[PDB]
RNA sequence: GACUCGUACGGUCACUGAAUCCUGCCCAGUGCAGGUAUCUGAACACCUCGUACAAGAGGACGAAGGACCUGUCAACGGCG
RNA sequence: UGGAGCUUUACUGCAGGCUGUCGCUGAGGACUCUCACUCCGGGAGGAGGACACCGAUAGCCG
């Protein structure tokens, strides 16, 4: 039978509608009070976050993040550039705004390690993602069967140098075939062409 | 000048003399759906577009006549050479 | 070019900054819980500083010492009261509501609490003229009708040193002691003084604006300089 | 964020350059500003055609702007 | 078929401003309302209000 969880996926598949669109009306006016990086006790959506490698254990921790919408809030040139690069309102960054908030949260815990996020909506400025991070150093953690891989020294830091899930999608790695040729096995390797 | 609007000459479909009509070409709508068309959309962007932001240049004093010879028989048409003129006016 | 003078304004620097760490205090009306019952004695007379008006230092009641923006007539040992059952007298700050149509207020609040913001210079004052339970209209020193919140506080009177500017300054000395007061960069050179690389009016051989004056009011900072969108210009017509 | 512990007797932007006698005519062009029946005027949505869909073609509507009208020279300038 | 500074109704573009449109954004060609959002107030509350601000895009000026 369906599980209980099933029915938070359900609901987050369109966040306008129903009760959740209720519920973010609420919400978001307390988020939009609320700091950068904020931790809470429990993901606002369980499904996700258990489904991203969530689990209610110590060491677990969740953030939600608040990061501006938009295109890139770029400098115009100081110097001589030719006609293709005095732009300046049509250029976008090339990470994605899901990809900075988890770097912003990652900041605030220099201990954790990023584990995974997903968003919780947006209003007409912010965009809210929640991430999951873990505590390399606690046992229970090392203990752990599911998530002691993220205790590797190898591992420390991997959302600065793009291992994270919204990392790899980024990187435009998602695809083993047709379209990842400057892709893989990474972009700087490739001549940064992708 | 003026011209003949019909007249008898080779039309090289029925291989023979035949009547033909003379009509001044019209010019056909675009689709906008060609590669050059698609082109200029993917290579536009910040900036200077290269060729895309060159703009119809000018006219000459003169034009060739632009005709399309239609066949009166076999309803079929072909083009021919063009001689410069000042003004085409046809007869009938 | 090099940016104008205009430009160099924004960035705040101490050349156009003015000397707050010298200058005395907002005139803030005060606060009263309610039911007025506020009074206090007027204990000495200063020169403000950043207005070239006089202003008056109040004791009121529960202990507390102010500045307050002082309408001329005011005078120590006088007795000053904020609340709506103030005394309707010169020198005295009530809802616009509380004040009698036709009695000339200064240090007009915008926005109720805002503690004044209109007829706060030397001399100059605002009519009240209209009453309502809903609007008060009152009419501001360049003679513009304004509809204000009837719940808006003001002072009976007018600012005190009126015809401050009666008397010219004679000699660029005096200009120059009171701009020191200022948040102000003086003198001031014409743009037609100044090279073409240091604003629009600049170069030539001969001084001259190079183009019409009146600058639409879409123009760029740096561009928009001499008559802005000027409705009309001369006083022919 | 400066202006600003500022509020039109303010302070911003410009021209002229003490006092004295004065400062004529011109709004056509350019500039600024206001107005505007009608004309024109982009994208989204809408409608038609096309495409089992899409590209695309056309339509209706029509913002500021422009055409048009008016104001203005101690606006740019002009007074043969 | 050198360089730079400056000019402009040179060519091409880029900021910036104005204006429409989509999102934020809700209830009953024009209107009322409150609940987001905005501003004022120490606070209670007051003013405004689905506009504005902000994000995106389009036309004009530049
Ligand atoms: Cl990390
Ligand atoms: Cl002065
Ligand atoms: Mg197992
Ligand atoms: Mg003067
Ligand atoms: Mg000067
Ligand atoms: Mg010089
Ligand atoms: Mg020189
Ligand atoms: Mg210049
Ligand atoms: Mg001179
Ligand atoms: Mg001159
Ligand atoms: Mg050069
Ligand atoms: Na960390
Ligand atoms: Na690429
Ligand atoms: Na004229
Ligand atoms: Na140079
Ligand atoms: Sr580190
Ligand atoms: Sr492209
Ligand atoms: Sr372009
Ligand atoms: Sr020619
Ligand atoms: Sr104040
Ligand atoms: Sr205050
Ligand atoms: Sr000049
Ligand atoms: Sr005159
Ligand atoms: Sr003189
Ligand atoms: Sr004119």
């Amino acid at each position: 039978a369906r599980s209980a969880y099933s029915y938070i996926r359900e609901a987050w598949k369109r966040p306008k509608e129903g009760q959740i669109a209720e519920l973010m009306w609420h919400r978001m006016q307390e988020w939009r009070n609320e700091p950068a990086v904020v931790r809470i006790e429990r993901p606002t959506r369980l499904d996700r976050a258990r489904s991203l490698g969530y689990k209610a254990k110590q060491g677990i921790i969740v953030v939600r993040v608040a990061i501006r919408k938009g295109s890139s809030r770029r400098t115009r040139f100081n110097k001589g550039r030719r006609s293709k690069r005095m732009m300046v309102n049509r250029i976008t960054r090339k990470k994605n705004i899901q990809r900075i908030a988890e770097e912003r949260a990652n900041r605030k815990f220099p201990n954790l390690r990023v584990l995974n996020s997903y968003s919780v909506g947006e209003d007409g400025r912010h965009k809210w993602h929640e991430v999951i991070l873990i505590d390399p150093d606690h046992p229970a953690i090392k203990s752990d069967d599911q998530l002691s891989w993220i205790s590797r020294t190898r591992h420390r830091l991997r959302t600065f140098r793009g291992l994270t899930s919204a990392g790899r999608r980024c990187r435009g790695l998602r695809g083993q075939g047709k379209g990842s040729e400057k892709v893989r096995p990474s972009l700087r390797v490739n001549g940064a062409k992708a | 000048m003026q011209m003949p609007r019909r007249f008898n000459t080779y039309c090289p479909h029925c291989n023979e003399h035949q009547e033909h009509e003379v009509e001044k070409v019209r010019s056909g709508r675009q689709t906008g759906m060609k590669w050059i068309d698609r082109q200029r959309e993917r290579n536009s962007g910040i900036g200077n577009d290269g060729k895309f932001s060159k703009v119809p240049g000018g006219d000459k004093p003169t034009k060739k006549t632009d005709l399309k010879y239609r066949c009166g028989e076999c309803g079929k048409a072909h083009l021919r050479e063009g001689w410069r003129a000042g003004r085409l006016e046809f007869q009938e | 070019g090099r940016r104008i003078q205009g430009q160099r304004r924004g960035r705040g620097t101490s050349t156009f900054r003015a000397p707050s760490h010298r200058y005395k205090a907002d005139l803030e009306h005060r606060k009263v819980e309610d039911g007025d019952v506020i009074a206090g004695t007027v204990v000495d007379i200063e020169h403000d500083p950043a207005r070239s008006a006089p202003v008056a230092a109040v004791e009121f009641e529960d202990g507390d010492r102010r500045l307050i923006l002082a309408p001329e007539g005011v005078g120590v040992g006088d007795e000053l009261q904020v609340g709506v059952d103030a005394e309707i007298a010169p020198g005295n700050t009530l809802p616009l509501a509380e004040i009698p149509e036709g009695v000339p207020v200064c240090n007009v609040e915008s926005s109720p609490g805002d503690g004044g913001k209109f007829a706060r210079a030397s001399g100059v004052n605002a009519q009240l003229l209209t009453h309502d339970r809903n609007v008060a209209v009152v009419k501001l020193p360049s003679g513009e009708m304004k509809r204000l919140d009837p719940q808006c506080r003001a002072t009976i009177g007018v600012v005190g040193g009126g015809g401050r500017t009666d008397k010219p300054f004679v000699k660029a000395g005096n200009k120059h002691h009171k701009m020191k007061a200022r948040g102000t960069k003086w003198p001031n050179v014409r743009g037609v003084a100044m090279n073409a690389v240091d604003h629009p009016f600049g170069g030539g051989g001969r001084q001259h604006p190079g183009k019409p004056k009146s600058i639409s009011r879409n123009a760029p900072p740096g561009r928009k300089v001499g008559d802005i969108a000027s409705k009309r210009t001369g006083r022919g017509g």
